[PDB]
RNA sequence: ACGAGAACACGUAUGCCGAAGUAUAUAAAU
């Protein structure tokens, strides 16, 4: 995939990042991210737990709240399709899809501190 | 182990009988020749092997047969060139070699197994060197000398960095290092300091 | 020659930085990728304290070499000395209950904690981010002791005792000045795993 | 050699806002999800202070270098002499007796304050929130004093009575100068917990 | 004559330091670029602790001789009473189910561990790193015992089992008093390979 | 290719080199890289595995992301064609190719050690 | 040898070593040149069977000879963890003379 | 009826032994 370096490269705007999006306007996310990654790790079978899907539903929650926010988080995540992406992980409730998602989205991160001010 | 130096004059069978041509072969003359060759021979021999772990085999006619310390028989077979290039005046040659054997060997086996260049190059110039920079820096035991000797023998560039990285990991002084890089690059100056770490050891 | 096996939990109290690894992550391991406090701190702290509380000279301070009945319990073999150490310390581990009391209330190990720090004549706070493990948690530990001589075991303990008290009012880990790696020692046990000796009058609290 | 403990409690007398975390929220401890003093602060609001009452030269500004009484008092090794911190100020956290009154008598943790702009020559009205902590409340702290030398000790004491003073009376957090930052302490409690020393 | 096959697995709690090749590795197999446990090392190390165990003198620790238990385990053949070696100890490679374990959850099977250390009157540090293999790891390895003597078979089997648990209470490689590699023995095992004597009753903890 | 395999003597500046590049902030890449040079050791034949070849795009990743964190590093991997080299790698999908890469990058590597200050 | 050059693969490793002096704990590094794990050996034993009426039984020790040697080891510091090797793709066929060798079995 | 014939470059020992990812620096000026 790798979909997100095109995302950034486009976004690239005049010397202004999505309208001004910073990865320090990001770091709950990220750090909820971690969190959840690592409790994932820890897990052996590829079924996740309901309480792991009530912590999925609750990184969607963070995410809205953090698009509501701020409107350069909207328009990074409204392109980004994150809702889409995190929507269909909550339907796939599979270890290795998320897995698949947090590489993509710590992709996302390290294209979008690649340019900045 | 033992060191063993088998010697003969290049040019003995011209010098013996042609010699001096059309004005000097004498009969009297050339005997006269070979009663030199015969003293010093016999005698320089004698008199020069003072200083070395060495005990005389066989020397004679134009065969010189020695056995003795390795280090101390090429020490001596050095200086038995030099002194016969004094004595001769630069005039007659020798050929000689060295080879090292295990103890207790069947001498009657070794046997059948047996300049300058050797000299002022390896000896006077790598050796010393390498020398003085292995007494400088401690622990560089037969394990960080044979990893460089596994670096060289393997002639491939990716080994020349190889051989980079593990002088970069030594602690020796920026020069000596460089100079064991920049010999190992030309493939002389790296045949001669294989040479010369190998008589390290 | 027995070997004394001690095991016992260590609870955080306030935030615990090793930092090992490194925007600097803390020392979290490899199987599990949960953290934990590699034995090498443990031992260097308990170390240099317990060296702290006998004798030091300059001298002494010079090359590390320390009082001669730490020495024994941790060893140096140094001055060509024959001395290999009697007690090992081994390393800890994020305890299995740990890690279920938090599941169970949604809380993370690992807190990140921002300072600000201040210039002189310059007025700029400028914001550097440390990562450390959260209140709370404990980690298990074991130590192995060893009787290389029999009528020293009880000497030896009693400087394990001042060490371990030593631990419990000082800070183990990164800058603990900034006020970070006070931690505890809980539910001690001794036992011989290995040998004839007795390790019930033996304790240390 | 020995170690001194100090055990005593802060009660906070203006509202107090630390925010590190940062609508913009304060610390907080995440075992228990509440507000902690992180002894980072108090070490500090602390050592400025203390450099302000003693010499505090420009050129020593710059150069980072302290006071020589500060810099033995907290330890610095900034300009290549060793110096070991002789004190540690640690963490401190809610009191069990502040917790239970909260609790009995329904009192909130966190206070949101508007903080309004006025423009001169617009008055244009955007509030702006910030949080604080409950005034009143007290903390249970720790200061953990080193012996280094048996006759610096009481030298060095001075200087840390002396600085809880100064502390009382300015402010600890940010916004000190809008009025949030006065803090009381109580119950001193002075006690050495290894050493045979005299207290 | 017979030859008695034992078989399992160890498996690593925490890092583990083997590094002959010396920044400061650990042993490698070359042809799979994996972590070995050389025979060298484990059947020293046993032969070491169990040597501890039984009355050394002075002289016999300088000329290597040992109790003559051990030794008919071990073989010294050195001079004059010569003894046969009766148990050799083969190497340990990384087995087929953490290889493929690590690959499916993606974990490195070697960490660098970064370590400090402050020396005195400078209090300076001056940094190392260490390579570690990642804990939970598990080697396969071989042991054949041989009977010279079928009268004695339990009895050299109880002596190796106390060297098996002396190894794993305590550690094998470098970093051992600072953390480094204690192990333990996993799904142990006895089949009689050649002869006809059987091996039932035997058993290794 | 090798030229810039050479360049590092030719970036040699007065006294930092790749303007202050230290073995320090380059040390997880050739974690990194041996990790999945193992990897490849243990695969057979010269098609690489989709897992292998995902392996490599995080590769990619982790080297943009060393490339923001630090600035001598970034000019270490653009000057010395890092991502081309990469992307053909990836293009190429073949095993022989990908140790020839591993070993440019281990001389690469080695090379700068031996000049730091 | 073509994996080998293919792989890029050293044929021998050298291996450290080290021993400690007991009463002294000092350390003395020790260098042991072994063959690589995994290489392959080609071999060829020659049986002349003099005697017709006894070939079998002498394959019969012939292999548990190989048996034996199939969990032991060759060469120096066996005991110390070298050494193993094992025995692959054996074939037997007759050369000289015409005795049948069709059930004639080695492992 | 081959300067032949028999003959394991074997047996002992491992990478140790000590090192603390450490040293100050307010989430800040409305």
């Amino acid at each position: 995939m790798t979909f997100a370096h095109e995302v950034v490269k486009s976004n690239v705007k005049n010397q202004v990042l999505f309208n001004g999006l910073t990865t320090s306007k990001l770091r709950n996310l990220m750090e909820q991210v971690n969190r959840l990654y690592t409790i994932a790790f820890n897990s052996n079978e590829d079924q996740l737990n309901e309480e792991f899907i009530d912590e999925l539903e609750y990184l969607k929650i963070k995410f809205y709240y953090e698009a509501g926010r701020e409107k350069s988080v909207d328009e990074f995540l409204k392109k980004t399709l994150m809702f889409p992406i995190i929507d269909r992980v909550i339907k796939k409730e599979s270890k290795k899809f998320f897995l698949d998602y947090c590489k993509y989205f710590e992709a996302l991160v390290a294209y979008a501190k690649y340019y900045q001010k | 182990r033992l060191g063993v130096v088998r010697a003969d004059i290049d040019n003995l069978g011209a010098t013996f009988i042609s010699g001096i041509p059309e004005k000097y072969n004498s009969i009297s003359r050339t005997a006269t020749l070979s009663r030199q060759l015969s003293l010093f021979f016999k005698y320089e021999l004698n008199h020069l092997l003072e200083n070395y772990q060495i005990t005389a085999i066989y020397s004679g006619g134009d065969d010189l047969f020695l056995i003795g310390a390795w280090d101390d028989i090429i020490e001596a077979s050095i200086y038995i060139n030099d002194k016969f290039k004094e004595f001769t005046l630069d005039k007659l040659t020798l050929s000689a070699g060295v080879g090292m054997f295990s103890g207790k060997y069947p001498v009657s086996k070794m046997a059948f197994e047996t300049w300058d260049e050797f000299k002022k190059n390896i000896l006077e110039e790598k050796l010393l060197v390498l020398q003085q920079g292995f007494s400088q820096t401690d622990e560089h035991g037969k394990a960080f000398i044979y990893k460089m000797l596994a670096l060289l023998r393997n002639n491939e560039a990716i080994n020349i960095a190889r051989l980079a990285y593990l002088l970069a990991r030594s602690k020796m002084n920026e020069d000596f290092t460089s100079k064991i890089f920049n010999w190992a690059q030309n493939d002389k100056d790296k045949n001669q300091l294989i040479t010369a770490l190998e008589y390290y050891i | 020659y027995s070997k004394i096996k001690i095991s016992g939990t260590i609870e955080v109290v306030t935030g615990l930085h090793i930092g090992g690894g490194g925007d600097s992550p803390v020392v979290r391991d490899l199987q599990t990728k949960l953290p934990i406090i590699p034995g090498s701190s443990i031992k260097g702290k308990m170390r240099n304290l317990l060296a702290k509380h006998f004798g030091l000279k300059m001298k002494q301070e010079s090359h590390n070499q320390d009082d001669e009945r730490v020495l024994r319990l941790f060893g140096s073999s140094e001055k060509g000395n024959i001395q290999r150490a009697r007690l090992q310390i081994s390393d800890a581990f994020f305890s299995e209950k740990t890690k279920e009391h938090f599941a169970q209330n949604d809380i993370a190990y690992t807190e990140t904690k921002f300072e600000n720090t201040i210039n002189r004549l310059t007025a700029v706070a400028n914001p550097r981010q440390i990562e450390r493990v959260t209140r709370g948690s404990e980690f298990d530990f074991v130590f192995i002791y060893n009787v290389d001589e029999e009528s020293q075991v009880e000497d030896d303990f009693e400087n394990i005792e001042k060490a371990i008290h030593l631990l419990e009012n000082d800070y183990l880990g990164g800058g603990g000045t900034r006020g970070n790696g006070r931690i505890q020692f809980k539910d001690t046990n001794i036992e011989t795993v290995v040998g004839e000796y007795d390790s019930t009058n033996l304790k240390i609290k």
